[PDB]
């Protein structure tokens, strides 16, 4: 189904992280765990630049963004929205594109649990000294964890 | 009739308890206009601060929330009055009517869902029982964080007493016979769980 | 534009800190993708020469790794024809780790690479920390060319550019020669019946 | 619509970038350097990302063989019969970047074992799984056709800028079939 | 995919819970009456807390916007007016501010507020006939939204109906379109 799911913001820096292992639903979902901080970074680089590449070679007037990306053994489906909020997912390939699963995502748990959820933050860099991929202010809010892995638990 | 996106009427009734705050704070991140600086406060930095700030403060800020809640009710009565025009009087017939109207209209109208059951000692006070509570669905800090939760999303539980005064007023008795009180004290006693796990109580006395 | 006879790799590799990025800022075309080097590790520059009255096309990639990029650093040594080691004369430790830079270019980059020494900032005399005398000897004993240069001091690291690459084509351009009253008028068969 | 081919030597750098659009020419020749360096730089990264699940445990040694079209070439040189081969053959990338999937083009890479890189550039946009072997079909043709024409060339130094005249003009005929 | 106008009414008519208008009248009402109440009748910068109450929840409201939409960004004036012309009030407050006043280079230009259901029914004091604004949250959602989709715009109210005026204007005019960021590493 799916391998792993990765958020980033406008700030450059990783939000959310959320890696799989075999099949089990209740797998070793280390969340937020620094020992994938290093495999991020490089990920964040990948999507970057290959959507300047995309970018620099656009036609038209849409200024198009990438979809997918496949490697030899898995492949990435990224959305890109206009507020600078990145939504990437590794996953095998078994399926077409997850363009409708991780638009569901953005519209209907991040969108709810996060933006409207004034307790916790919005725009993660707070007062400079973070704002450039240098930080590490993680969303742990109960319903977006617990909602998002309801949600990942059939497709895995 | 005319209609608007339940979404940002929702967002703006939310923020109110930032309001309360920072109004406060202003009779008590720099940014410009056009030519002059003016200081604009982060929202959620404000829950915090109206939760670990002083009790003299709060209670200045939960009641000038309930001033607005007041305000909101009372407005609001008249025009459903006109509008559905219940079967009350003035003063008092008895309080049972005045409370079902209130349950049966004004919640309809301010949330998307009939307020569930409510008690009834018939001489005192009345409860009011609401399950999963609309406005604050999407409302949590942390896995752990738990008492936490409760103490620092009360202050947003003043906006719908204040409604419930208000509405009280301008209906008969006035805002010295009517004591009306908030709390987190409800279970989720056999409905699915929302995502907020706490429901809502509203103990409101009358004399 | 697809003129350039040739197509070297040149890799710009130094300490962290060093100034390599204000040492590339004069053999360039200032323009293109800017930054990109927090994302997969180069930057790019580019420059032409002719040599011999054939244009050279002179490809630079400044890498670093600063913690993410182990094996990918040294993938990108994977065809280069020349490096421009980087130093500051302001603190020992940046001259000391170019013998394990080299080390790294000759166990790695292309075979019998020529490979320079670059001193920057040499403009700041207040605070020198490595002399010109002890930089040429460990270049004597390498096979290196060695220069040193700064803001004010310009025109060399170009001159030093230009003179690596004409190093560099001395040693991969195979020798050729320029290839550049025929029959006309109606002709009759003569094939065998 | 294969609109744009582009190969690169064995450690980034371009040394052929002949398109077939009808006139865009919006990049110069310096950008593509970058474009071609870039795409070498990330085939690198990619191959550094594999996630935990699949490093320790593969068993997908069936997949990686590519089944093979008919007649996805034309309507030879060293070659011999109505195609360069009937055969199914097997993917040797893989541990990297293979496409890029966008709204409005589709790149597809191909790496010989050697290191030549092959890449190609459709406007096209099949179920996402049948192109890569018709690509893959595509790039081996073109891969063939190069190891023809311009391998067996004196004046050509290795790994430089391929500056010839039948190699650009077969592939061109091949990519003008297909379409 | 189809016009923005098209999408417009296609996710207002189906895909979008609703409210009376006449309660949200109410409620910013009574956020206002109580901000002048409670701040001495000083009417001169009660309006920046509704510019700051504007943007904080723009900033919000923004991610719901593009949420539902899901439109690419915008990078030049021409589309950006037609997009909060033609689908933005239209998703939230159900009404299409008409765009007239082009300035010079395609600079700035103004919002005619044809109805403003924010002031549906609203008589101000003497007292206030020339210093309070009233919807001045307005435009401060419509900058705390436009920072967020990385482009800098001062916006300011010209006109407005309640004061007296021949009709609600919004100058939207732009400062500076703020670039990506990247990476850094040294
Ligand atoms: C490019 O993507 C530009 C997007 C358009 C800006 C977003 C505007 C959203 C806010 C409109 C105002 C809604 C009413 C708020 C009043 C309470």
């Amino acid at each position: 189904g799916i391998y792993s799911f990765w958020i980033f913001d406008r700030h450059c820096n990783c939000i959310f992280d959320r890696e799989w292992t075999l099949a089990s639903n209740s797998a070793s979902g280390t969340i937020n765990s620094k020992q994938n901080e290093e495999d991020a970074k490089l990920l964040y680089g990948m999507i970057f630049s290959l959507r300047s590449i995309t970018q620099k070679l656009s036609k038209g007037s849409v200024k198009n963004d990438i979809r997918s990306i496949s490697t030899g053994k898995y492949r990435v489906h990224t959305y890109c929205t206009a507020s600078g909020l990145w939504f990437v997912l590794l996953s095998d390939f078994k399926q077409q594109s997850y363009t409708q699963v991780l638009q569901y995502i953005y519209s209907h748990i991040y969108v709810k649990y996060v933006s409207n959820n004034l307790l916790s933050p919005y725009d993660f860099a707070e007062n400079e000294n973070e704002m450039r991929g240098q930080g590490t202010r993680k969303i742990t809010n109960r319903n977006f964890i617990s909602v998002l892995e309801s949600f990942l638990a059939p497709m895995v | 009739l005319p209609k608007v996106s339940q979404s940002v009427y929702q967002m703006l009734l939310n923020e109110m308890v930032p309001l309360a705050m920072g109004i406060e704070r202003q009779i008590s991140r720099l940014k410009i206009e056009e030519h002059h600086t003016v200081d604009i406060i982060r929202s959620h930095n404000l829950i915090h601060e109206l939760y670990k700030a002083d009790e003299e403060e709060k209670e200045k800020v939960l009641a000038r929330l309930r001033n607005i809640g007041f305000q909101i009710g009372l407005k609001l009565s008249e025009l459903l009055i006109f509008s559905n025009n219940p079967n009350l009087k003035f003063k008092e017939m008895d309080l049972l009517l005045i409370m079902k109207f209130i349950c049966r209209d004004v919640w309809k109208q301010i949330f998307g869902k009939q307020i569930d059951n409510l008690k009834t000692n018939h001489r005192g006070t009345f409860y009011l029982l609401d399950y999963d509570y609309r406005p604050i669905q999407s409302f949590s800090l942390e896995e752990d964080a738990k008492n936490e939760e409760l103490k620092m999303i009360e202050p947003f539980l003043e906006i719908p007493v204040g409604i419930i005064r208000g509405v009280l007023s301008s209906l008969g008795y006035s805002s010295e016979e009517v004591i009306c009180l908030a709390s987190f004290i409800d279970r989720p006693t056999d409905r699915p769980k929302t995502a907020f796990p706490k429901g809502v109580s509203f103990h409101v006395q009358v004399t | 534009g697809y003129d350039y006879d040739y197509l070297f790799k040149i890799v710009l590799i130094g300490d962290s800190g060093v100034g390599k990025s204000n040492l590339l800022s004069r053999f360039t075309t200032d323009e293109f993708n800017i930054e990109s080097k927090s994302t997969i590790g180069v930057e790019f520059a580019t420059r032409t020469i002719e040599v011999e009255n054939k244009k050279i096309k002179a490809q630079i990639w400044d890498t670093a790794g600063q913690e993410r990029y182990r094996a990918i650093t040294s993938a990108y040594y994977r065809g280069a024809v020349g490096a421009l080691i980087v130093y500051d004369i302001s603190k020992s430790s940046s001259y000391e780790n170019c013998n394990h830079w080299l080390t790294e270019l000759r166990e790695n980059a292309d075979d019998n690479v020529a490979v320079g020494l670059i001193g920057n900032k040499s403009d700041l005399a207040h605070l020198r920390a490595v002399p010109t005398d002890e930089a040429k000897n460990f270049a004597m004993e390498n096979q290196m060319l060695f220069t040193e240069t700064s803001a004010l001091n310009s025109d060399n690291v170009d001159k030093a550019f230009r003179e690596l690459i004409v190093a560099i084509f001395q040693m991969v351009s195979k020798h050729q020669v320029d290839l550049s009253g025929a029959p006309k008028g109606p002709t009759i068969s003569l094939t065998p019946a | 619509a294969i609109e744009t081919i582009l190969v690169i030597n064995k450690s980034g750098g371009l040394i052929y970038q002949r398109n077939f659009t009808n006139d865009e020419q919006k990049l110069n020749s310096n950008e593509y350097l970058i474009l071609a360096s870039t795409l070498h730089g990330v085939f690198a990264i990619a191959s550094q990302l594999t996630p935990k699940a699949l490093q320790l445990t593969q068993q997908t040694n069936i997949e990686n063989t590519i089944p093979y079209i008919p007649y996805v070439g034309m309507s030879l040189g060293s070659f011999k019969g109505d195609d360069f081969f009937k055969e199914p053959f097997t993917n040797w990338n893989k541990s990297g970047l293979r496409q890029l999937c966008t709204d409005q083009f589709t790149m597809f890479i191909y790496q010989t074992l050697t290191g030549l890189k092959f890449v190609a550039i459709s406007s096209s946009v099949s179920t996402s799984n049948l192109a890569i072997q018709i690509a893959d079909n595509f790039l081996r043709k073109v891969y063939c056709l190069y190891s023809d024409y311009v391998m067996k060339d004196p004046s050509y130094s290795m790994e430089m800028p391929i500056r010839s005249n039948l190699f650009d003009e077969k592939v061109k005929k091949m990519v003008e079939n297909l379409q | 995919s189809r016009s923005l106008k098209a999408m417009g009414e296609e996710i207002w008519k189906n895909k979008t819970e609703k409210i009376n208008t006449e309660l949200f009248t109410l409620t910013y009402g009574s956020i206002v009456a109580q901000l002048c109440q409670d701040y001495e009748r000083d009417f001169n910068k009660v309006n920046d807390h509704l510019y700051s109450m504007g943007y904080n929840i723009g900033c919000r409201l923004i991610e719901d916007f593009l949420a539902r939409t899901a439109l690419p960004r915008c990078e030049n004036l021409v589309k950006t007016s037609e997009v909060l012309s033609k689908c933005a009030f239209k998703i939230f407050l159900n009404i299409t501010p008409n765009i007239t006043n082009w300035s010079h280079n395609k600079d700035t230009f103004s919002l005619i507020l044809d109805e403003n259901p924010l002031a549906d029914f609203v008589e101000l004091p003497m007292d206030a006939m020339k210093s309070l604004w009233y919807s001045n949250i307005l435009c401060g959602v419509l900058k705390g939204s436009l920072e967020m989709v990385q482009l800098d715009c001062d916006v300011w109210f010209v006109s407005d109906i309640l004061r007296g005026d021949s009709q609600t204007e919004i100058k939207v005019k732009l400062n500076r379109i703020l670039k990506d960021e990247i990476p850094i590493g040294e």
